[PDB]
RNA sequence: UGCCUGGCGGCCGUAGCGCGGUGGUCCCACCUGACCCCAUGCCGAACUCAGAAGUGAAACGCCGUAGCGCCGAUGGUAGUGUGGGGUCUCCCCAUGCGAGAGUAGGGAACUGCCAGGCAA
RNA sequence: GCUCAACGGAUAAAAGGUACUCCGGGGAUAACAGGCUGAUACCGCCCAAGAGUUCAUAUCGACGGCGGUGUUUGGCACCU
RNA sequence: UCCUCCUAAAGAGUAACGGAGGAGCACGAAGGUUGGCUAAUCCUGGUCGGACAUCAGGAGGUUAGUGCAAUGGCAUAAGCC
RNA sequence: GUGAAGAGGGAAACAACCCAGACCGCCAGCUAAGGUCCCAAAGUCAUGGUUAAGUGGGAAACGAUGUGGGAAGGCCCAGAC
């Protein structure tokens, strides 16, 4: 229960879909006293992980820039129709 | 068929908008019912039509414990 | 300082504001090589038409 | 509840007249004293006010709550206004029917010189 | 065959079947046929594709209908001239855009469920696909 | 300077409800009374007047509390202006704008003039 | 002082027939045929409750679904 | 012919033998103004009296009302006295 | 927006589609859409893959060890399929 994940530049509708369309998909890591960070990951992986039940209620630990940030699952948007990932609010 | 019927056009809406300088007189906006209420220096008639009662440019406000719309006038 | 913007298209089936657009820029024909002064303005001029002009 | 029926009783008059722009007068009735205060156009600043729980009345009168004392606020409050430089007045009897004290206040008021 | 209990209106607008739609998890049961495609389906359809599940699954399991017509599709008669006001409603129709849930099913196996499931999507205009219930 | 009331605003739910409190020396309230002023389509309940025995019960004010309402990011999604494109009932791409719902969280308001009482 | 309601009100005052018909025009507008369309019609196919003594798929195939054709009834009024 | 709503694409306007409804009046109080008031629908108790007439309190708070359709509007009440 | 009232190039031919607005002349050059083996002006161009159906060069539900990519998930030296 491991991820790297890169830091978002680019955020909107176009940045969103071409990263879709790119194997990976925008989630967010917030809480506490600190900034929401926007994060950029791969999806096959988080795809893959999800199957297992103790991904939506264990603690995550998301490496971002070398720093790992511990976190939980909060919400998560699945494609309407085909079985895939949009986007997964991290709270932490 | 049965209906095909219709009425008349009314014309009605805001026809001087906020910012606008407007004459002694002139109508700010046709309505049915109050939608918009008369602050200062607007008056309200049988009709319930805003006009000017004062030359000054038009002020669309939202205050009251209702949050009701006003429109004001400030020379 | 001033921008070179050239039309690099027509201007026949467009839109009255993108044909006003042009008239307002200065730009007549395909291939006009008009310069003009780099505002807030000119700039959004361009970005209404950047489908139809060049900038240099 | 009763002071909410006497809030929205007054309220017609309140909107009416600040909406006219006038220098209102109001005056709030108790069972115990009378107050009187000549409020600004604008609504939120006072000009004067006076009342039979200030002291330098209260000394003078028999008891704060009745129609000779409500004449004895009604002269002061205009006895004031006038040395302020305020004469063109409104009467806002604010939900209290005008007929005991406040009329007393009223008729006092007009007598010491205040102009409504 | 489903149909509204009285309405407001009669006979209503054709309107554009566009976006996306909103049931998309599987809120009650455990396994649901979501619709993959767009279109419309029939009162017809449904109690069509809702007899060929609960037929398969006998007696047991439970089942929900998650959507409804509550669209009147009006129809001209034969031999009938444009015009002459609007034509008279014949059948009622669910707008299915593409991720909806349309039934869902449990009470037994997941084995036994996708071939039930099969069943009714093979009375389906449009194209459906299985889907199981995640939790969040 | 501050603590408590009243009056009149600004601002209108972060400001409203519920629940738990606590306050009477003035202030406010009910409370006392009913020739007089006035009042009831019956009734001093209300409105009104003359009082100041009674109590803070109710009301009202203030403090505490998330029971709810209410506010509410960041990110994503939907939608959409403009130019393209496709397998064209519907979509997609470049670029601009970008919600609603939800989520973390916030949250038992905040002020201005004036008057009185008390510690100064 | 007017359901001048054919409600900008042709007169104060007005219904029909023509296959005995006639003139001026129109493919601005129908009937025949063509065209576009394909609800309907016809012809396939998909699912398979069931029937077939048993057995779904020899032969039929309910509930529903998807096409093709331009053969019917139509729609449209693009040619004449 | 006139009014209201949608169609009507968040100013106005916008068609069809498109989708739904109304009007050809009413009122010397149903106008004016001044001064007051607050509704529906339930709950429980109460003679005849019962689900429902009238009464009391509590609950809800504009689901009410607006001379007549629909719309927009109204507690400052445009509501009822 | 175009035609109507707009010729010219492209879409085989094709008022309205894509490109573009013809004042006149020239046996000059650069480009748009669209193209470049031959009919017929220009790449038998370069690199890396896919396609075997003449797909390209009409069409759906549904059907299938067609064939490429991937990302996973069931077993070995105690030797599974
Ligand atoms: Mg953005
Ligand atoms: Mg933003
Ligand atoms: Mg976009
Ligand atoms: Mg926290
Ligand atoms: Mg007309
Ligand atoms: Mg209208
Ligand atoms: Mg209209
Ligand atoms: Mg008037
Ligand atoms: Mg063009
Ligand atoms: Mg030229
Ligand atoms: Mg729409
Ligand atoms: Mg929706
Ligand atoms: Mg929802
Ligand atoms: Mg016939
Ligand atoms: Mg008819
Ligand atoms: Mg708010
Ligand atoms: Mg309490
Ligand atoms: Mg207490
Ligand atoms: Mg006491
Ligand atoms: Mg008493
Ligand atoms: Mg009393
Ligand atoms: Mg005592
Ligand atoms: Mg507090
Ligand atoms: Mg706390
Ligand atoms: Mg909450
Ligand atoms: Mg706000
Ligand atoms: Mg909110
Ligand atoms: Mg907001
Ligand atoms: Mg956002
Ligand atoms: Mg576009
Ligand atoms: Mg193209
Ligand atoms: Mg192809
Ligand atoms: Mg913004
Ligand atoms: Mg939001
Ligand atoms: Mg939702
Ligand atoms: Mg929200
Ligand atoms: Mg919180
Ligand atoms: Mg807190
Ligand atoms: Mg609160
Ligand atoms: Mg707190
Ligand atoms: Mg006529
Ligand atoms: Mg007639
Ligand atoms: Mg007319
Ligand atoms: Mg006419
Ligand atoms: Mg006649
Ligand atoms: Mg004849
Ligand atoms: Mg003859
Ligand atoms: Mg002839
Ligand atoms: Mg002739
Ligand atoms: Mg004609
Ligand atoms: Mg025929
Ligand atoms: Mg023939
Ligand atoms: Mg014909
Ligand atoms: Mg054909
Ligand atoms: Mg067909
Ligand atoms: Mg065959
Ligand atoms: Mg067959
Ligand atoms: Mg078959
Ligand atoms: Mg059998
Ligand atoms: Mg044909
Ligand atoms: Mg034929
Ligand atoms: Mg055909
Ligand atoms: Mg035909
Ligand atoms: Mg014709
Ligand atoms: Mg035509
Ligand atoms: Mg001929
Ligand atoms: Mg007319
Ligand atoms: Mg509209
Ligand atoms: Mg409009
Ligand atoms: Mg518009
Ligand atoms: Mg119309
Ligand atoms: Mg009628
Ligand atoms: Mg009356
Ligand atoms: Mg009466
Ligand atoms: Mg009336
Ligand atoms: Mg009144
Ligand atoms: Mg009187
Ligand atoms: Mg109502
Ligand atoms: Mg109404
Ligand atoms: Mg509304
Ligand atoms: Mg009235
Ligand atoms: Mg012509
Ligand atoms: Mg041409
Ligand atoms: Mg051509
Ligand atoms: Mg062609
Ligand atoms: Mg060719
Ligand atoms: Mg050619
Ligand atoms: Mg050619
Ligand atoms: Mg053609
Ligand atoms: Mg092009
Ligand atoms: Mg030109
Ligand atoms: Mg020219
Ligand atoms: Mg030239
Ligand atoms: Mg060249
Ligand atoms: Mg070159
Ligand atoms: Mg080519
Ligand atoms: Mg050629
Ligand atoms: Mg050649
Ligand atoms: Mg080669
Ligand atoms: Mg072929
Ligand atoms: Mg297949
Ligand atoms: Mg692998």
């Amino acid at each position: 229960f491991t991820i790297n994940a890169e830091v978002r530049k680019e955020q909107g509708k176009g940045a969103s879909r071409r990263l879709r369309a790119a194997n990976k998909f925008p989630a967010i890591i917030y809480g506490g006293k600190e900034a929401p960070l926007a994060i950029e990951l791969d999806h096959d992986k988080v795809m893959n992980m999800q199957a297992k039940a103790e991904f939506y209620s264990e603690v995550l630990t998301i490496v971002v820039d070398g720093k790992e940030i511990k976190v939980k699952a909060q919400d998560v948007q699945r494609h309407p129709y085909k079985p895939k990932l949009q986007h997964i609010d991290f709270v932490r | 068929t049965r209906n095909g019927r219709d009425s008349e056009a009314k014309r009605l809406g805001v026809k001087r908008f906020g910012g606008e300088s407007v004459l002694a007189g002139s109508i700010i906006v046709r309505q049915r019912g109050t939608k918009f209420h008369a602050g200062a220096n607007v008056g309200c008639g049988r009709d319930h039509t805003l006009f000017a009662k004062a030359d000054g440019k038009v002020k669309f406000e939202v205050k009251g414990p209702k949050n009701r719309k006003f429109i004001s006038i400030e020379a | 300082k001033t921008i070179k913007i050239t039309q690099t298209r027509s201007a026949i089936g467009r839109l009255p504001k993108h044909k006003a657009t042009l008239l307002g820029l200065g730009l007549r024909r395909i291939g006009h090589t008009v310069e003009r002064e780099d505002t807030p303005a000119i700039r959004g001029m361009i970005n209404a038409v950047s489908f139809m002009v060049k900038v240099e | 509840d009763k002071k909410s029926a006497r809030i929205r009783r007054a309220t017609r008059a309140r909107r009416k007249l600040q909406e006219l722009g006038a220098t209102r007068l109001v005056v709030h009735r108790t069972p115990r004293h009378i107050y009187a205060q000549v409020i600004a156009p604008n609504g939120s600043e006072v000009l004067v006010a006076a009342s039979t729980v200030e002291k330098a009345i209260a000394e003078q009168l028999k008891y704060t709550g009745n129609k000779d004392a409500a004449a004895a606020v009604g002269k002061a409050v205009a006895e004031r206004a006038l040395e302020k430089g305020i004469k063109d007045v409104s009467f806002d009897r604010s939900g209290f029917q005008y007929h005991g004290r406040v009329q007393a206040l009223a008729d006092a008021a007009r007598e010491a010189g205040l102009q409504f | 065959m489903l149909q509204p209990k009285r309405t407001k209106f009669r006979k209503m607008h054709k309107g554009r079947n566009r976006g996306l739609a909103q049931g998309t998890d599987v809120s009650f049961g455990s396994f649901g046929l979501k619709a993959v495609g767009r279109g419309r389906l029939t009162a017809r359809q449904i109690e069509a594709a809702r007899r060929a599940m609960t037929r398969a699954v006998k007696r047991q399991g439970k089942i929900w209908i998650r959507v409804f017509p509550d669209k009147p599709i009006t129809e001209k008669p034969l031999a009938v001239r444009m015009g002459k006001g609007k034509g008279n409603v014949e059948y009622w129709v669910a707008l299915i855009q593409p991720g909806k849930v349309l039934y869902e099913m449990d009470g037994v196996p997941e084995e036994l469920a996708r071939e039930a499931f099969k069943l009714a999507a093979a009375k389906l205009p449009i194209k459906t696909t299985f889907v199981t219930k995640t939790v969040m």
